[PDB]
């Protein structure tokens, strides 16, 4: 399961809401080499524990913003952070990184998705597919 | 959710992937450009439609487009 | 001070608290927010974050300042209007040798300033006679300026109500026109940026409104003895 | 001397300096946000007054919004 | 969630936006889930039935309320001294002063005063008693019921029309020209001859005795034997008194021309011959297109035959384009209807048809303003739905090289030259106005640039006006055109030369300036609409706009920023220019007619050449009574108009909040409010079913434009009605 | 016998009554009198102000024609010198820099040559380099 000590924080009013306990939340875990201070994506600053740190957030964008801050705002670069999605039923779904390799670099084994084999100027006219349930890009 | 489509004018500059804040895009090997890599959108269910990927694309017009469709909680970026 | 003074002072309180709300929200949420968690990385002056998340127009601190300028204008306009009318109605005037005091507007503030129609009729329409009838005299330079104030304000609405895509397309067509005659400029013309469009709109708006009020006040005060 | 007897001078001076003050206050509200975006450093502002500004700001804005709405209505 | 059932994308939205967009896309049958063409056409047919029934119910309600709480029988005894009554007032929120103020027009209770000018219409068409009005209201109720049942019926499976039936242009044109237009006009002429004219000549005729009262002493004999002139002998003399037998003639079809000496309106017999002649012409026109007997033209061959060496393919394949695209037809119909509505206003303020309606100035002004605003709205809608057609139903390959596709070939030239003409008008018109204002303000009003409207005065002379002394065509008695023995000339020349009517009003430099300003406004609004319609397909900034639909927010801040880039946004921008142009038009009309009615044409003539005169002599001057509707000293009958004036001045300003402030600010504020609600005790027991979100960008633009337009219309209507009622009413 | 609704200002009672009180525009005290005598030639309405007629007749050519040629010559001068300067700049390896920092020698040299703009314009139109071909101009997608 998820393991980690929460960072030393005084709390804030910009944290979680009823959505986390009703719909879903997100978690981020990372090993800090040394204790230091980082900016909470919800506002304020928090001291993160040395070793493994675990943090709960409300949106995936907030978790990824925190991950970018960790990767770019500390001289010892934090590269091991993992972002999971936490369901109210207790199931934990691992989100980022998808395969242990950052998406910014090409890794063998990934499958191309959403890729079209034509230029954007070769899309069909709407009048040829009207009264269908599709869109020019979808066909 | 929104639809992110990538066309064959991509040159594997990875700018769209880096500009994505919600980690929707990725890089997959290709053979149509010098970089031998093309962008991919395997996690479009998390996309919000901020168009940063379109803003970062260097090719003429865009090799990547975002069409805003059905709005979900994730797409609308709601924290409540 | 009567009922009207109470109402106007609390109106001032409302306007000031609203302007404070706008500016304080701009300062507090400048770094980030629930909608945008990394706003500070975009900078202080950025137009938007895109149509994602339902639409993220005017989330920067600069846009909060741009919105607070209008509310400051409204609050200060109400303040100066209250001062002018109250001074004319219950303070200024003339003193007869008998000792009686005849005020400029015969003390109509206490009975008219309790309705919006009172402000429209007994203050704006009533006291605008001295500026609209200024033509042919030394005060005509005010009347002209008065109309000038009513113009730029309207002009500003053509920047605040519209967006830059339409103007960019129109500039594309006009560039085609100038290209047909081989007179196209080397410096490619582009429509104003979103931030610049907002700034131009608010600037011309404030200019027009303030010039209108200045001309009205000067033409009124130079004619009440 | 004679400033009160000249109604035009009174009105002009009052309105002019009032507008100047309003513009300056708006500029304060602007450049404060500029500082917050640029020169704010969370490392040196742990659990100080600024941090607790950023940590109960939502209550501030909500209560301020309520008072603004209430004043607007009941005025 | 169930609503909206026609779009599963919206139905799965957790936010309140689903409630908004569901309303917005409700009547857009094309984009509904699982929609076929046949179902689309059948649903449109039923909806059109519904709108027709609604129109009939509205007319019936007008008739019924006028009959019930009006003073129609009292008004006909003195049309020039009694105010018509619209409907009674029942407001528990009223006070004693309002009750005393609104008890007007001789009524015994608070009541309104009608300004739709329907009393004059009912008097002219023949109805004179309350029972007739009641019978008309009941009959219109029955008609609405019949049309509603028809809409239900032609929706059942055994009666749903086929798709081939809908796409039958020739039969529809034949039936709707010979039958809908010609037969209705002929029936109206028969109503005027059989009922309206005898009623106006004193002889009462109704359903009880119209079967035994011949409209003419010689019944059907001269008509069938070719001796038609019998029906034109013995017209109504100049001494005829409307509704009586004093000076009444016996002719039922005349060509008198001009106006009635007493009612200052057109002769009824002239209307009879007019509608009869146009009925004959329409019936002839309705026998043109081939349907089932071999004879008749076919639209496709006519369109494909009119080619040209300069336009390329000419009008080829246009038949399919128009028939297969409902938006093309809607745009054509809207443009035609807007032009016709403008024509109705222009030819109805100057050529009144109803008795004693030219002396009721308030109703004339209201009618002109109303129908002109309707025409402006329709003209905007035509271009909007044409842009929609270009986005959706335009097939480039089918229309290859014809006029439709060739428009997009020189669209840049269109927009360029239209921008040039708009700028050329605006620059040198505002320059002249500002020059006159500055020079007048400097105490030297004699250096004003005053240009005589030479061409318009020449046209007036050619139509017969002899004031300008041009002596051309109908103004020249020696010319052939004035020596043809036309039966209308002696009356028409008498009517136009009189200065007691609006027939070809005298003009001066101010009218020149304001007509050129109106031209500027028309060309600029057309520029916006045309540019949006042509760029809807795509442009340099967005080469693939068609893939993004007709109405989309933007393309993000990238590529330099793309705010207001959709064609919907072009329509949104053009609406403001439409409103401004209508404001200029109506201000000019109202000020000119105020001068005409009061007899003080000199005020307008002197002061309309500089903008300060417009500001002071029209706005400041005529607002004196409006704003005094309710006073610290009392309340008069204009109180409601003052209240609505302020109401419009408020809604107009409220629109600015949506037009200026944009989404992100309100979204963050709503975040804070959501947190506050969720953290408050005794309030967490209640939770929203739909997550509250800020209004979308396009929705915000639409809402701001709606508040803006409502405030604009209400403010101007209140000001116009109050000013005219106080001055003359 | 045209303009029966217009009268010469010389015998217009309103203009004559109001012309003795014309304001002096400049420091010269005779400016009012000069304006009064010069405006007596034109046509006045009942309001006493002069009017202009632009139907095309040469009797009133002073109202619109003479100023029309006067303005058109200057406008053509400005447009031609601007276009020629732009075209010459276009081949200097940095046209934009010379667009913000004006090449004053070349600018004035083109200024002094603009009085022959109609002859230059017709020569350019005949030579075919005044107007570009539609196939050589960028256009937005249809
Ligand atoms: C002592 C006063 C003071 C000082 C020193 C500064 C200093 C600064 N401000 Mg600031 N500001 C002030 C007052 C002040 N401000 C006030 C009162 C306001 C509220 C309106 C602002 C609002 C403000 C914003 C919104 C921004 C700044 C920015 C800046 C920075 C420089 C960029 C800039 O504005 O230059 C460029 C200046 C201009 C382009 C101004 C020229 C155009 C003006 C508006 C025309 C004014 C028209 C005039 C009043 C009437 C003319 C009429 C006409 C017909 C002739 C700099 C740190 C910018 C920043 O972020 O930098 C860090 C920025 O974005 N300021
Ligand atoms: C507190 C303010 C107030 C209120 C509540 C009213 C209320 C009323 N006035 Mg009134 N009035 C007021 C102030 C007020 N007045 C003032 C200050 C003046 C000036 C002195 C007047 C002058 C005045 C006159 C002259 C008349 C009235 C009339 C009326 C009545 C109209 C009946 C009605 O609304 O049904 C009809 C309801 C509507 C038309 C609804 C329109 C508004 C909605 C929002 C539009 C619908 C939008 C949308 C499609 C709704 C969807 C469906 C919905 C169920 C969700 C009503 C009792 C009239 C009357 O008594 O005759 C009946 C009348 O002739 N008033
Ligand atoms: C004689 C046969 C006949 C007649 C009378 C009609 C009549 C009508 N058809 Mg129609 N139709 C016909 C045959 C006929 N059809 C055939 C054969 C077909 C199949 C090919 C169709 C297919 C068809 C379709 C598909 C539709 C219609 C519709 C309509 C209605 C449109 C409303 C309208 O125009 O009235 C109002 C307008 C007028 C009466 C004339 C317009 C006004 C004129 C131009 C100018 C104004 C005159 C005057 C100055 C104004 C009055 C002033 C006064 C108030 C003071 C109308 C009732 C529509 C509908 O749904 O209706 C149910 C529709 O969608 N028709
Ligand atoms: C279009 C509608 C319409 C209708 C329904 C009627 C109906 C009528 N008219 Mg009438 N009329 C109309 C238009 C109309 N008229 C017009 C436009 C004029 C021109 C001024 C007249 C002139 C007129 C006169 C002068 C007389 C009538 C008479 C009559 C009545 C019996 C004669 C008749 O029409 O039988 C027609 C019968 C036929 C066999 C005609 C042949 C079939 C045709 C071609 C169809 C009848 C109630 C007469 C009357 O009151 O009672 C005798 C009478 O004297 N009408
Ligand atoms: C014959 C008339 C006619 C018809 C049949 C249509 C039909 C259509 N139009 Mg169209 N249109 C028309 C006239 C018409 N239009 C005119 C005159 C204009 C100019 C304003 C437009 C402008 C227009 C635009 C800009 C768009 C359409 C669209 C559409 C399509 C679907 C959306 C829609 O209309 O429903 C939905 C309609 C609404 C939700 C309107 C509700 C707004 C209400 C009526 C405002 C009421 C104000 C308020 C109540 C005032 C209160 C007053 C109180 C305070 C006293 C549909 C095919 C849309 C499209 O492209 O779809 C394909 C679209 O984007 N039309
Ligand atoms: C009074 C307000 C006002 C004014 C003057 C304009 C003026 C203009 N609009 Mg605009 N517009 C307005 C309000 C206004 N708009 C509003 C509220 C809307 C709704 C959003 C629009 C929507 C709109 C659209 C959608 C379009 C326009 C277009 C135009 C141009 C058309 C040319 C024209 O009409 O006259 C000619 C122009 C003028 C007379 C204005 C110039 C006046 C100045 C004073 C000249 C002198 C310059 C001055 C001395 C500079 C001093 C600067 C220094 C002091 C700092 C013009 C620039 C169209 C366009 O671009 O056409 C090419 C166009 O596409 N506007
Ligand atoms: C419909 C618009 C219209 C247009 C375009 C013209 C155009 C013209 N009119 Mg004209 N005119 C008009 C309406 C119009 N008119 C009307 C309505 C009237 C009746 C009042 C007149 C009465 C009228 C008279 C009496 C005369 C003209 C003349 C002229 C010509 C003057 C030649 C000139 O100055 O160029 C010269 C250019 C250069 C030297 C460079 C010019 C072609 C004159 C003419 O016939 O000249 C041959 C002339 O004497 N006009
Ligand atoms: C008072 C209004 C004045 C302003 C209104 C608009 C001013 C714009 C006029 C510009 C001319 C447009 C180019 C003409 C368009 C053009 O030259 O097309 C070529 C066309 C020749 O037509 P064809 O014989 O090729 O075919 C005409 C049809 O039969 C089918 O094409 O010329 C005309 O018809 C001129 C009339 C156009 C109207
Ligand atoms: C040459 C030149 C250029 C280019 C110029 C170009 C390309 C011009 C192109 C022009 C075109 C294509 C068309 C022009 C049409 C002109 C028309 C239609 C003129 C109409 C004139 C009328 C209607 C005269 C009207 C009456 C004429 C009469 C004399 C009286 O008054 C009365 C009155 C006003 C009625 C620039 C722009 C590059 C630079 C300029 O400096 C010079
Ligand atoms: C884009 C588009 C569209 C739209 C457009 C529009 C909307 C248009 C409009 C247009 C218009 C709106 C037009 C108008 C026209 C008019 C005219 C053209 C008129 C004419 C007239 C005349 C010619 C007259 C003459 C005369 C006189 C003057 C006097 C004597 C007698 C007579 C009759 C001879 C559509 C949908 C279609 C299609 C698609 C695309
Ligand atoms: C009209 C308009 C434009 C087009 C306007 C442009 C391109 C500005 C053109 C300015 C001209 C070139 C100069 C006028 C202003 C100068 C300051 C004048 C200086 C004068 C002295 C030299 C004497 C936009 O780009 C825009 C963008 C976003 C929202 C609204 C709008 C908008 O409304
Ligand atoms: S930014 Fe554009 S070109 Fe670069 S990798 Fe992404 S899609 Fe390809
Ligand atoms: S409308 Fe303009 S400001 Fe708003 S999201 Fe789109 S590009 Fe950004």
């Amino acid at each position: 399961e998820l393991s980690g000590q929460p960072p030393k924080f005084g709390g804030s009013t910009g944290g979680l809401l009823s959505k986390a306990n009703r719909e879903e939340k997100y978690a981020i875990t990372w090993t800090s080499a040394s204790e230091q201070v980082f900016e909470m994506p919800t506002g304020g600053a928090a001291i993160m524990n040395e070793g493994e740190n675990l943090l709960y957030l409300a949106r995936k964008e907030q978790c990824l913003a925190l991950g970018t801050q960790l990767r770019t705002k500390f001289k010892p670069k934090i590269q091991d952070y993992k972002i999971y999605r936490v369901y109210p039923s207790g199931e934990v779904q691992y989100l980022h990184p998808a395969d242990g390799v950052f998406p910014e670099k090409v890794n063998e084994g990934r499958e191309a998705q959403g890729t079209k084999t034509r230029r954007i100027g070769q899309n069909p006219e709407p009048v040829t597919i009207k009264f269908s349930g599709k869109a020019p890009y979808e066909v | 959710s929104h639809s992110v489509k990538i066309y064959d004018t991509c040159i594997g500059c990875t700018q769209c992937v880096r500009a994505c804040p919600l980690d929707v895009l990725e890089m997959v090997p290709w053979d149509g450009c010098k970089a031998a890599q093309i962008a991919s959108s395997p996690r479009t269910e998390d996309c919000v439609g901020c168009k940063r990927c379109e803003t970062a694309c260097p090719t003429d017009f865009l090799s990547i487009r975002v069409y805003l469709g059905a709005e979900t909680t994730r797409s609308m970026g709601l924290a409540y | 001070l009567g009922t009207a003074d109470f109402m106007v002072h609390h109106i001032h309180a409302f306007t000031i608290h609203v302007t404070a709300l706008i500016l304080l929200k701009g300062v507090l949420y400048a770094r980030s927010s629930r909608l945008v968690p990394d706003k500070a990385n975009l900078g202080f002056r950025f137009p938007c974050d895109g149509p994602g998340r339902g639409g993220t127009c005017q989330v920067s601190g600069w846009d909060h300042v741009f919105l607070g300028l209008f509310w400051m204008y409204n609050s200060l306009s109400i303040v100066i209007f209250h001062f002018s009318w109250k001074m004319q109605s219950d303070v200024w005037g003339t003193v007869s040798p008998d000792g009686s005091v005849t005020h400029v507007t015969l003390g109509n503030f206490a009975q008219s300033a309790i309705t919006i129609n009172g402000w429209l009729r007994d203050f704006l329409w009533a006291q605008a006679a001295n500026v609209i009838n200024s033509y042919g005299s030394a005060l005509s330079a005010y009347g002209i300026m008065f109309l000038a104030g009513h113009f730029v304000f309207a002009f500003s609405l053509m920047f605040l109500f519209s967006g830059r895509g339409y103007w960019q397309e129109l500039i594309e067509s006009i560039v085609w026109a100038h290209n047909k005659l081989n007179v196209a400029p080397a410096i490619q013309p582009r429509a104003l940026s979103i931030i610049q469009g907002r700034a131009v709109g608010v600037a011309h708006y404030l200019l027009g409104g303030i010039v209108t009020t200045w001309a009205f006040f000067l033409a009124r005060s130079l004619s009440i003895g | 001397p004679y400033q009160a007897i000249d109604y035009a001078t009174q009105l002009s001076l009052f309105t002019h300096h009032m507008w100047i003050g309003g513009f300056l206050i708006v500029g304060a509200g602007a450049h404060g946000a500029i500082f917050m975006v640029r020169d704010y450093d969370p490392a040196k502002n742990v659990n100080n007054l600024l941090d607790r500004m950023l940590r109960h700001r939502d209550a501030i804005i909500s209560h301020l919004n309520w008072v603004c709405i209430f004043l607007g209505f009941h005025s | 969630t169930k609503f909206p059932k026609f779009s599963q994308d919206l139905a799965q939205d957790p936010t309140t936006r689903r409630i908004w967009y569901g309303i917005a896309t409700a009547h857009d049958f094309e984009t509904h889930d699982g929609m076929t063409e046949e179902n689309l056409y059948q649903k449109i047919f039923a909806s059109h039935f519904g709108h027709i029934a609604i129109i009939f119910l509205w007319t019936s309600g007008t008739l019924f309320h006028v009959a019930w709480q009006g003073n129609f029988e009292q008004w006909i005894k003195d049309p020039l001294n009694i105010r018509p009554i619209a409907h009674a007032i029942w407001d528990p929120h009223f006070g004693e002063g309002a009750v005393n103020a609104f008890t007007q027009a001789g009524a015994s209770n608070p009541v309104n005063i009608a300004y739709s000018g329907v009393y004059h219409w009912f008097y002219t068409i023949g109805m004179t008693t309350n029972q007739e009005l009641y019978s008309g209201a009941v009959f219109l109720l029955v008609l609405a019921s019949l049309f509603l049942f028809a809409g239900w019926l032609h929706l059942q499976p055994k009666f749903r029309p086929s798709l081939a039936w809908f796409k039958n242009a020739e039969s529809r044109l034949n039936h709707h020209l010979a039958g809908l237009f010609g037969v209705s006009s002929l029936a109206w002429a028969g109503h005027l001859v059989h009922v309206a004219i005898p009623e106006a000549r004193g002889q009462h005729v109704g359903w009880d005795n119209f079967l035994s009262t011949p409209p003419h002493p010689a019944g059907l004999m001269p008509f069938f034997t070719g001796n038609w002139g019998v029906y034109a002998a013995d017209p109504d003399t100049a001494g005829h008194i409307f509704g009586t037998s004093e000076g009444a003639g016996t002719a039922i079809l005349t060509f008198l021309g001009g106006f009635h000496p007493q009612t200052e309106s057109l002769w009824l017999t002239d209307i009879a011959h007019h509608h009869l002649a146009i009925a004959v012409i329409f019936i002839i026109a309705g026998h043109m297109y081939r349907t089932n007997w071999g004879i008749g033209h076919s639209i496709k061959e006519i369109l494909n035959a009119h080619k040209g060496p300069l336009t390329g393919a000419g009008h080829t394949n246009l038949y399919d384009t128009i028939n297969n695209s409902l938006h093309f037809q809607l745009g054509l119909a809207l443009a035609s209807l807007g032009v016709i509505t403008s024509l109705v206003a222009q030819h109805m303020y100057s050529l009144p048809s109803y008795a004693f309606i030219a002396q009721d100035h308030t109703t004339q002004a209201a009618l002109y303003t109303h129908h002109q605003y309707i025409a402006g709205f329709l003209m905007v809608g035509a271009f909007a739905h044409g842009a929609i057609f270009f986005v959706r139903d335009y097939d480039p390959v089918a229309n290859k090289d014809n006029v439709l596709a060739r428009m997009l070939e020189h669209k840049e030239a269109l927009i360029s030259h239209l921008s040039w003409v708009s700028l050329f008008l605006g620059f040198h018109t505002l320059g002249l106005y500002v020059h006159n204002d500055v020079v007048v303000a400097f105490g030297t009003p004699e250096k004003q640039i005053l240009i005589e409207p030479v061409f318009a005065q020449w046209i007036q002379a050619t139509s017969g006006k002899a004031l300008y002394g041009f002596d051309v065509l109908l103004s020249n008695p020696d010319s052939i055109a004035s020596t043809t023995g036309a039966a209308w000339l002696p009356g028409w020349l008498d009517a136009i030369n009189s200065g007691t009517n609006s027939l070809f009003l005298t003009i001066g430099p101010g009218d020149f300036l304001v007509h050129h300003a109106i031209a500027l406004g028309l060309h600029t609004t057309a520029l916006i609409l045309i540019k949006g319609a042509l760029d809807a397909r795509g442009s340099k900034l967005m080469p693939d706009k068609k893939d993004f639909g007709y109405s989309f927010p933007c393309d993000g801040p990238g590529r330099g920023g793309t705010c207001d880039i959709s064609a919907w946004d072009a329509f949104y921008l053009a609406m403001f220019w439409m409103l401004n142009t209508l404001g200029w038009l109506t201000f000019y009309w109202h000020w000119k007619h105020l001068g005409v009615w009061s007899g003080n044409v000199a005020q307008f003539n002197e002061n309309s050449t500089y903008l300060m005169g417009w500001f002071r002599d029209y706005l400041w001057a005529n607002s004196a009574q409006l704003i005094n509707g309710y006073n610290p000293y009392g309340v008069n009958n204009l109180s409601v108009w003052a209240w609505m004036f302020l109401f419009g001045h408020l809604v107009w300003a409220t629109g600015f909040m949506f037009l200026i402030s944009w989404r992100g600010y309100w979204q963050e504020l709503i975040e804070t409010i959501v947190w506050a609600h969720e953290r408050t005790p005794l309030a967490n027991l209640v939770r929203w079913k739909d997550k509250p979100v800020a209004l979308s960008i396009v929705q915000a633009r639409l809402v701001g434009l709606a508040h803006f337009t409502v405030g604009y219309v209400l403010t101007y209507a209140a000001f116009l009605i109050a000013s005219t009622a106080g001055k003359f009413g | 016998d045209d303009f029966a609704n217009l009268t010469p200002c010389s015998e217009n009672p309103a203009y004559l009554a109001k012309s003795k009180n014309f304001l002096n525009t400049t420091n010269d005290p005779n400016s009012g009198k000069i304006r009064a005598e010069r405006y007596a030639s034109a046509l006045c309405g009942p309001e006493g102000y002069p009017h202009l007629i632009v139907d095309g007749r040469f009797t009133h050519a002073g109202d619109f024609l003479i100023p029309s040629i006067l303005f058109l010559y200057i406008a053509g001068w400005i447009g031609w010198v601007g276009r020629s300067y732009l075209i010459e700049i276009r081949e200097s390896k940095n046209p934009e820099m010379q667009e913000v920092v004006i090449n004053v020698p070349l600018a004035i040299k083109k200024m002094l040559g603009g009085f022959l703009w109609p002859l230059a314009a017709v020569g350019e139109y005949t030579s075919g380099k005044l107007v570009m071909k539609d196939s050589e101009i960028p256009t937005s997608p249809r």
